[PDB]
């Protein structure tokens, strides 16, 4: 069995391809290295430490009627929207055994002469990576991708405190004044940041 | 319903204006390289006309070296089919025809020396329509 899942997160959409990737999947791997010649010795291969971005590509058709399904036009609009998404997409391919964050490089649809409802698709993905730009000591590596998304507006719960909201929803937790200093948050929240109520709608920054 | 067919006995053929009465078979077709292209919105494929090409086959019993002597020179073939049960006759002429191959030699056992000719023709004229 083979399936393809694209789990967009900045748009909480879990797209499942209605149709398997036509003829054959294939992924390359090429060690990042350089060749250097030396006088009276000849060529040599020097490995370069960094890794290499590798691509996955295939083609499909989005059928009009088939198991969950949606209109091909909307699906193309969905994917074409995702092409410009800066944030990464999670691609999972069951039978091929691929699982990792990717981003769509190129996308193309096509209407054949017959079968006007369907849309032949040819899509390409790129392996995604992240750029993570005192008292030196060994600590946990920052290998975990931070792909998680939350609503831009928060409804305060009963046990919440403004510091707790900052940490859960903005990371460090000391970031709470960023939430408070927004004038809308200042208006809804009382003049005391330490006091808050269940309900109040609050707008995290960015 | 009535009998008004035609028979090959009525066929009269003038090869370059000469009655080659010994030809006991003839056929000529005028085909077109009809392009067929498929449109996006139309379910059924669209056929577009193209340039026409005239081919003809003609075989009979040898009685002379006419065709071998003729060579690949251009010439004309006038075909006349006449209804005898009722008056009226069809008359066709292949406007400009050339041989595709000279049946230079052909013979076998005690059989009669048959001759087979194949060629092409540029155009035609319909001189009478029955």
């Amino acid at each position: 069995v083979i399936d393809i899942y694209l789990k967009n997160e900045k748009e909480k959409i879990d797209f499942h391809f209605p149709v398997n990737p036509q003829d054959s999947l294939s992924i390359k791997k090429e060690k990042r290295f350089e060749t250097v010649d030396i006088v009276n010795l000849g060529e040599f291969d020097i490995k370069k430490e960094g890794e290499k971005i590798r691509e996955i590509s295939f083609k499909t058709f989005l059928p009009n009627l088939y198991s969950e399904l949606k209109n091909p036009i909307e699906v193309v609009a969905m994917l074409e929207k995702w092409v410009d998404q800066a944030e990464p997409l999670r691609l999972i391919i069951t039978g091929f055994g691929y699982n990792g964050l990717v981003t769509i490089s190129s996308f193309s649809n096509t209407q054949t002469a017959g079968r006007e409802e369907d849309r032949d698709i040819e899509i390409t993905f790129r392996t995604y990576r992240e750029l993570k730009i005192s008292n030196t000591k060994t600590d946990l590596k920052d290998n975990r991708p931070n792909t998680q998304t939350k609503s831009k507006i928060y409804t305060v719960k009963a046990s919440d405190t403004l510091y707790k909201i900052a940490k859960n929803l903005l990371g460090k937790g000391s970031r709470w004044p960023e939430i408070y200093n927004i004038p809308e948050n200042k208006k809804v929240i009382g003049k005391n940041p330490n006091i808050i109520k269940k309900g109040k709608l609050v707008i995290p920054s960015k | 319903e009535e009998a008004s067919f035609l028979n090959g006995s009525d066929v009269v053929i003038l090869i370059d204006g000469v009655e080659e009465l010994y030809m006991e078979e003839i056929k000529a077709d005028f085909e077109q390289d009809e392009q067929s292209i498929k449109l996006l919105g139309c379910q059924n494929e669209i056929s577009r006309v193209g340039t026409t090409k005239g081919s003809f086959s003609l075989n009979g019993y040898k009685t002379d070296s006419k065709f071998a002597k003729l060579g690949f020179r251009s010439f004309e073939i006038i075909y006349n089919l006449s209804n005898s049960e009722t008056l009226g006759y069809e008359s066709i002429r292949l406007k400009n025809c050339r041989l595709k191959k000279l049946p230079l030699i052909n013979s076998k056992a005690g059989e009669i020396v048959k001759i087979e000719v194949e060629g092409s023709f540029r155009g035609y004229d319909l001189l009478n329509e029955l």
